[PDB]
């Protein structure tokens, strides 16, 4: 026999958002996996949320903030008001499948 | 591809002439501005000097000032990924994120080679 087991990440910050207009959040698989952070090449479903505001989710938050289970997440500076990020971070699912 | 037509180098035209000369492809539109692109790393832009001050871009603003004016925005003074990230253009329906800066340096010029060669007798 063969069973999915699958399980959530832990949280991954492997950025601080720059102060101006180019700056932002860019937390992407490809820099998580140059990084060394562990990047799962399968995935269910992906959770981000700003790293200094753990209650309040992203869409209280109101910022233009792009996150999705291919990419990652990112916030640009230039797309705000006031041009702004927060500090962001997220986390994935990895499931695996394990014989009965 | 020449307003969106293959065309098989050298291509010329009124002003325009684009060429496989040499080791690169090289477009020069005669009082504007000269291309070079190996095609692999390298691409040099020669500008005509009317164009100074009236540019911007990572090539810089063509005012003269190097150390001044480049990466001052709203007198603030930026860094080559902020400067390099303004100057950004998404295609239409693509997201491409910023990379983030690379760790510290190793290795320098340990046999010296850029020194023997750089500032050898060649240069
Ligand atoms: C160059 O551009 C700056 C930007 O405003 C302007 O203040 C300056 O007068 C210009 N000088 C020349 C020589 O074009
Ligand atoms: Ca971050
Ligand atoms: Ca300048």
């Amino acid at each position: 026999c063969v069973r999915e087991v699958c399980r959530w990440s832990s949280w991954y910050n492997g950025h601080r958002p720059e102060p101006g207009l180019g700056g932002g959040d860019f937390e992407t698989f490809e820099n998580l996996r140059q990084r060394g952070y562990q990047v799962c090449p399968v995935l269910a479903d992906i959770e981000c949320r700003a790293a200094q505001l753990p209650d309040m989710p992203l869409e209280e938050l109101g910022q233009q903030v792009d996150c999705d289970r291919m990419r990652g997440l990112m916030c640009a500076n230039s797309q705000q008001s006031p041009p702004l990020c927060h500090d962001y971070e997220l986390r994935v699912l990895c499931c695996e499948y394990v014989p009965c | 591809l020449i307003n969106g037509q293959r065309e098989e180098l050298p291509y010329s035209r009124t002003g325009l002439l684009v060429e496989q000369s040499g080791d690169y492809i090289k477009v020069s539109i005669r009082l504007v501005l000269t291309f070079l692109w190996n095609g692999e790393d390298s691409a040099l832009l020669e500008l005509d000097p009317k164009y100074a001050n009236q540019t911007c871009g990572l090539c810089g603003d063509f005012n003269g000032l190097p150390a001044f004016n480049e990466f001052y925005a709203h007198n603030a003074r930026l860094t080559p990924l902020q400067f390099g990230n303004l100057q950004k253009l998404d295609g239409p329906t693509e997201q491409c994120p910023d990379p983030l800066p690379l760790p510290a340096g190793n290795c320098t010029d340990e046999e010296g080679i850029c020194h023997r060669t750089l500032l050898g007798p060649a240069f």
